[PDB]
């Protein structure tokens, strides 16, 4: 620390200041916010004449009157100026940018079109191609970063994924301490081997301009938020996680009491499935900071699994009482009627929270799950499809989407859906399994036996096994291999011994099998042993088992 | 007239002419129904010529270029079911379908893709 | 004086068609091998 904490303050000072200047709320709110937790320097260059534009743009766009600003900026040389007539100009084609299917989910009224932006495109190429100084050396300043940031973004719209990231890059070479700027970043990724290739970018080919920032700030691994932005990508993907425990330790010794952290550090719990140290690891934060309501939704989610609507019923009150009108507000309480079976009426909140954001957390992925138990089948598929195009690292959207298509009689679409979630999170025991269930349909057994397998593995614990381990016995009695179907059929057998005998059906299957089996081979002592073992389930298996009983003492 | 002589099958005087008109027209008409139009017959002429590989990247700058259509999208899916890149041209079917709702080649085709899918059995 | 929108032309049905007798064609002879 010593000197490294104070340098950081007057440079996070800055960060807070101008983004707030040029009319960034997302990033200048991080920003300032870590002002809080951690432990007047003006400048810009303007003239006279041009400086009033500024005031009379930014106070424009203040009032919300995106389109006049526009307009009242045509003709500005400035360097940065232009990047507010833009940003500007950007919004209002994105307000009325609604794509026609997904409105229909969006509103439920169930009743030019994007050459703005390609025009945008060519202007922000134009301007930094006759601009005076490029981005190479040590020119550029602070405004030619939200240029490519700006120009990064609309990139992204087009789905140019594989220039985004130049653009993005790039931009934050010439300035760092933009969080809004890495957020987009985040959505680049889609995949986790590139991680690790943009992860080798930045110690080795990536470099910082010295001249903007301060000093030891310059190199990466001094830098303070590079860790935060190891955090994100090790959070929204685990993959393989490098210095991942041993940087969050530093960061922690440094911003005390910050929030933001502290929700980053219960979410970690909640992807471990620690539902328990969750709630702690939330409640506190509460008491901190209660008129705090960012990544709330989570704490709801949990309490959902938990069924304490008892304490969430309090929560969702005390949310809605200090704001009614923010999208985690409206995800938290149609969370609540969830709790309540009533799934009809959740639809409409997250409907209301959706249209605030309409590029939220997975909120589209648990509008589809209230369909489903509706039975619409159809509302739920595409909507589990927003999910996809937006983020398509959920998990839970993938999931939804080869879990409805079961339901449906056509299988085949559901493994190429499973597949790819599969990818994205192989550690689930869940889905490799139901991945297998559904791949017997293909008749391919011997695939089917590899994800078999290795969903035993991830299963971890053994009783729920049993049901999974007569599915193997199955699928080998399809091909050539009866022997194997009762080494694994013995095993469940054994299983019981392991589950204090619960003698579920699953295994009553597996015992009389066993026995005709036996008794196929000529072995009617062995065969007698497990007759007896069959002593609850249905009749019919009773019966059954008496009668090999029966027939083995005869050939004794 | 790349367009006829494509019609005649000749499929060498077309991409001729068509690789000239485009030459004549580098600076001019980046967008409008031009440049798009005129790259996207001498992809397809590509692909009626079995080369394959700068059809691949013409069709990718013309998508990068226009994202929302759906012959683009299909016809990459068709190049990519040429070779063996089924992961990456299953997903552009996806994206011509909802594009535009019936593309019933476009349907034959994913559908196809997906008994490959099947078929296979890629780790 | 205005231009129309120049001709150009997609996939047809008869080359789809094509394609996908002949990829039923190798996603058959395979498995006899196997």
């Amino acid at each position: 620390q010593d000197k490294i904490i104070h340098d950081i303050r007057i440079q996070l000072r800055k960060a807070a200041t101008e983004l707030s200047r040029w009319k960034l709320y997302g990033s200048s709110k991080w920003a300032a916010e870590a002002l809080a937790g951690l432990a007047p320097q003006n400048g810009f260059g303007l003239s006279e004449t041009e400086y009033d534009l500024y005031l009379l743009g930014s106070t424009l766009f203040d009032a919300k009157e995106f389109d006049r600003c526009v307009f009242f900026l045509k003709d500005v040389t400035n360097p940065y100026l232009k990047f507010l007539k833009l940003y500007s100009k950007f919004l209002s084609w994105d307000k009325k940018s609604q794509e026609s299917m997904e409105n229909i989910l969006t509103t439920g009224k169930f009743t030019e079109s994007q050459s703005n932006i390609s025009s945008i495109l060519k202007e922000i190429n134009t301007f930094l191609e006759s601009y005076e100084i490029k981005i190479d050396d040590d020119e550029a300043d602070l405004g030619l970063a939200l240029l490519y940031y700006l120009r990064g973004v609309i990139l992204k719209q087009e789905k140019n994924i594989s220039k985004a990231m130049s653009s993005f890059l790039k931009s934050l070479s010439c300035y760092s301490f933009n969080w809004s700027c890495w957020l987009e970043l985040m959505d680049c990724l889609q995949k986790v081997d590139d991680a690790l290739l943009l992860n080798n970018y930045l110690y080795q080919n990536f470099q910082f301009k010295f001249s903007e920032n301060l000093g030891s700030q310059r190199t990466i691994e001094f830098n303070i938020m590079i860790k935060f932005f190891k955090l994100k990508v090790f959070e929204e993907l685990n993959g393989q996680l490098e210095d991942y425990f041993e940087d969050l330790e530093f960061l922690l010794q440094v911003f005390p009491n910050f929030t933001f952290l502290k929700a980053y550090n219960a979410t970690i719990s909640y992807n471990n499935l620690d539902y328990v140290t969750a709630e702690s690891r939330f409640d506190d934060i509460v008491k901190q900071d209660p008129y705090r309501l960012n990544d709330l939704e989570t704490y709801s989610n949990i309490l959902y699994v938990m069924q304490k609507n008892s304490k969430l019923a309090y929560l969702a009150q005390f949310v809605s009482q200090i704001d009614r009108f923010r999208p985690e507000t409206c995800c938290i309480i149609a969370n609540y009627y969830s709790a309540r079976q009533e799934h009809e009426k959740s639809i409409m909140y997250f409907r209301r929270a959706l249209t605030l954001d309409k590029k939220t957390t997975n909120a589209w992925t648990l509008m589809g799950h209230e369909f489903v138990e509706l039975s619409n089948s159809h509302a739920a598929i595409e909507c589990y499809r927003r999910a996809v195009d937006i983020c398509p690292r959920d998990f839970k959207a993938w999931f939804g989407l080869g879990q409805a298509y079961a339901l449906l009689d056509m299988h085949l679409y559901s493994l190429y859906y499973f597949q790819k979630a599969c990818t994205l999170k192989p550690w689930d025991r869940r889905i490799w399994q139901v991945l297998g269930e559904c791949y017997s349909k293909t008749g391919n057994k011997v695939e089917a036996i590899k994800c078999y397998k290795r969903s035993i593995k991830a299963s971890q614990t053994v009783d729920q096994n049993t049901s999974i381990y007569y599915r193997l016995a199955q699928l080998y009695e399809e091909l050539e291999d009866l022997q194997e179907c009762k080494k694994f059929m013995m095993k469940c057998v054994d299983v019981e011994e392991l589950l204090e005998g619960i003698v579920t059906d699953e295994t009553v299957k597996a015992r009389l099998w066993l026995a005709i089996f036996e008794i196929k081979a000529g072995n009617y002592q062995l065969a007698y042993d497990y007759a007896m073992g069959v002593s609850s389930g249905t009749s019919q298996e009773i019966e059954e088992a008496r009668m090999l009983a029966r027939e083995c003492r005869r050939h004794m | 007239m790349g367009v006829m002589y494509f019609k005649k099958n000749e499929f060498v005087k077309a991409k001729k002419y068509l690789k000239k008109a485009l030459e004549v027209v580098k600076d001019l008409d980046p967008s409008s129904r031009t440049t798009i139009s005129i790259q996207l017959n001498l992809g397809h002429t590509y692909r009626k010529l079995n080369e394959n590989e700068i059809a691949i990247k013409c069709f990718r700058c013309v998508l990068e270029k226009n994202d929302k259509n759906s012959e683009i999208h299909c016809s990459l899916g068709y190049l990519y079911l040429k070779t063996k890149k089924l992961q990456k041209a299953i997903d552009h079917l996806h994206k011509s379908l909802y594009l535009k709702p019936n593309n019933s080649s476009a349907t034959a085709l994913l559908k196809n893709a997906l008994e490959l899918n099947v078929t296979l059995s890629l780790d | 004086m205005i231009r129309r929108a120049p001709t150009t032309l997609q996939l047809s049905h008869d080359d789809v068609t094509s394609l996908i007798d002949d990829l039923n064609e190798q996603k058959l002879k395979q498995q006899l091998n196997i």
